[PDB]
């Protein structure tokens, strides 16, 4: 007797069961989009020194006597001759202090044309995604404790207010260390509706719904995905798409008012009577009482008792300091590669939409690929084999041209199906493999890390000032170096589920 | 300091083929970006063409592909110019940089096509 027979009791299946979740994973979409969004905020359109408004741009020669040309053709980014004719009937080249001028071609108007990302201080872009990301990390670790504190429904409903005040005021934004902090706030409520999502849900679910879960989380997240493809073909104003992102989830906290708190972590909180009053709640929306009824204060008390009854041990252990460093580094390199992949569109030639739409295709089939694989001929093999192929994917890409296109942009889609791939047999892995009495810390550890590799991603994206396409050496060296790791370590097609801690060295 | 003096200024009928080289200091020839530009009088200075380093490559303009020939020489750290068939509007007083943006610029030089 547990908890699973209660509800069973109540069902699994009913219209609460549905409603709920699906309620509850709609704002994944979004959440794909914001996670995204700085791909469609931060392009740099095709820039070039501002001439001095005092020298004639008609008579004296046009737009051609100021800005040196490039390797390409193309003028400079960030300098000027100080003179049109340097004739002597000093310093002659000049960084742009009257400014820059941009091209309305494509984009209108994106943040690096709000406040001249460009050259020298160019960074800054880059720090953007960075420091939202640390956000994304420090509300994944202190607003998930917060929530184990206090609860989940609360805390949901703190998560949508912060997302939904913190995009509007980063899309109404004057300044770029004020649109910084409101992503850094943006990314601190983000992770934690994402996590908590999950939590929430595998909470409510039975025992045999994980699978669901998964499957239905990465659905959303690749609509969501798809939905920013078409929202960014729709509006490209970034204030106006930042507003369009972000009040879904202002609208979305209205119904999410009407959440239902997980049964079980009142039950494990200790009090027992919200406990029945939430059962005979979601007894009433599901429409049966006769059986709910015989719910009683004692019934429950008799029948959750047995469950009820770190990090230091983790390291402590030296098999199991072994295989949880191997599995954190996996999880790191593996989320740093697929948002160093992700972020750079730029040097892809064709349209940003374009790409992005295929990108959201690409994944189902992969996801597809990738259980095949895993119920056929295994989980381990077809890791290194994702690994080995996402590098390969990236250093080709890297090495190759710029000028060819369509080569590049279905090698690109391939890396990143096959990324995506590896990310859903990884997170199997580690469910798989922990054993129970750690495997909660075990998924969050892994989780902590995958984000550190996701904050240190934009840093290494930075430096494309050294070389062109040296991030893209080392986003494709990462993830070589990881399939290499994960080449050693112990095999679960035994189907063991280890148990306690003794048990690891059993199977190997 | 870098000296970039050019010589090679003359009167040459159309047609005629002219040789023009800057004397460069302190780098090679194949170590750094390498341009020519061309201001003519009442025009603007445009580029003509550039040689890279390590002879990455050679680019000219499109009023002049396939019109002059852009060269270089390590042996004296100078970049040796020559054009055939001269256009009539190809007169105009010729200049070296030290890169694509650089801190030096030649003393310049002026040729006349006349006819
Ligand atoms: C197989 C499901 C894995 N998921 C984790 C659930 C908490 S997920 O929903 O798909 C997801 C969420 C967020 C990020 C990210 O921000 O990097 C990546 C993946």
């Amino acid at each position: 007797m547990a908890f699973n027979d209660l509800l069973k009791q109540v069902g699994g299946v009913g219209r609460f069961q549905l409603i709920q979740v699906t309620m509850v994973v709609a704002p994944l979409l979004l959440m794909a989009s914001h996670n995204t969004l700085q791909n469609f905020t931060a392009a740099i359109p095709p820039h070039h020194c501002r001439p001095p408004a005092n020298a004639n741009l008609s008579k004296d020669g046009g737009l051609e006597a100021w800005l040196p040309l490039d390797k390409q053709g193309q003028p400079e980014s960030c300098l000027r001759f100080t003179s049109p004719q340097w004739g002597p009937p000093t310093r002659v080249t000049e960084p742009c202090i009257d400014g820059w001028v941009y091209d309305n071609s494509t984009f209108p108007s994106t943040i690096v044309t709000e406040w001249n990302l460009v050259c020298s201080h160019r960074a800054f872009r880059q720090l953007a995604q960075s420091l939202y990301m640390v956000g994304v990390l420090l509300g994944a670790m202190v607003f998930g404790y917060l929530a184990d504190r206090l609860g989940r429904r609360k805390v949901l409903i703190l998560n949508y207010l912060q997302t939904a005040v913190s995009g509007t005021c980063a899309a109404y934004a004057p300044n770029y260390t004020v649109y910084c902090v409101f992503r850094l706030l943006s990314g601190m409520s983000l992770a934690s509706i994402a996590i908590n999502c999950m939590t929430l849900n595998v909470e409510w679910m039975p025992i045999h719904t994980r699978a669901y879960v998964g499957t239905l989380i990465g659905y959303v997240y690749s609509l969501g995905q798809f939905l920013l493809a078409g929202i960014a073909y729709a509006v490209p104003h970034w204030r106006h798409l930042q507003l369009v992102v972000s009040v879904p989830f202002f609208i979305a906290f209205i119904y999410s008012w009407f959440f239902i708190e997980s049964a079980r972590w009142y039950s494990s909180s200790g009090r027992l009577d919200l406990t029945l009053r939430a059962l005979q709640r979601v007894a009433r929306i599901n429409g049966k009482q006769e059986e709910g009824a015989k719910l009683s204060i004692e019934v429950l008390r008799t029948s959750l008792q047995k469950e009820l009854t770190s990090a230091m041990e983790l390291l402590r252990c030296p098999t199991l300091r072994h295989l949880f460093l191997c599995l954190s580094m996996l999880w790191f390199a593996t989320s740093f590669a697929y948002y160093g992949l992700v972020m750079d569109l730029q040097g892809f030639g064709v349209s940003m939409y374009l790409i992005q739409v295929i990108f959201g295709a690409v994944d189902l089939p992969a996801k597809f690929v990738c259980f095949l694989v895993i119920n056929s001929m295994g989980r381990r093999p077809a890791q290194m084999a994702s690994l080995l192929l996402a590098g390969i994917c990236i250093l080709v890409n890297g090495i190759i041209p710029k000028s060819h296109t369509i080569i590049r942009t279905s090698l690109a889609v391939l890396g990143k199906g096959c990324l995506a791939s590896s990310f859903n047999c990884i997170f199997l892995y580690t469910g798989e493999l922990y054993p129970t009495v750690i495997r909660q810390t075990g998924l969050g550890m892994g989780s902590t890390m995958a984000r550190v590799g996701s904050i240190v991603s934009p840093l290494v994206s930075m430096t494309a000032e050294f070389y062109p396409s040296m991030p893209l050496f080392i986003f494709g060296a990462v993830p070589v170096v990881a399939s290499a790791v994960t080449a050693l370590l112990p095999e679960t097609l035994g189907q063991p589920l280890p148990d306690t801690v003794q048990d690891l060295k059993s199977r190997s | 300091q870098v000296q970039l003096v050019e010589s090679g200024g003359g009167l040459v009928q159309a047609g005629g083929s002219l040789r023009l080289s800057c004397a460069a200091s302190g780098f090679p020839v194949k170590t750094e970006w390498m341009e020519w530009y061309r201001q003519a009088p009442g025009k603007e200075r445009e580029w003509v063409a550039a040689i890279w380093s390590y002879g990455s490559g050679t680019r000219y303009a499109d009023s002049v592909k396939g019109r002059f020939t852009i060269s270089r020489d390590n042996a004296k750290n100078t970049v040796y110019l020559q054009m055939n068939s001269l256009k009539p509007e190809d007169t105009a007083v010729y200049y070296c940089l030290v890169r694509v943006g650089s801190w030096y610029h030649g003393q310049g030089t002026q040729v006349t096509v006349s006819a």
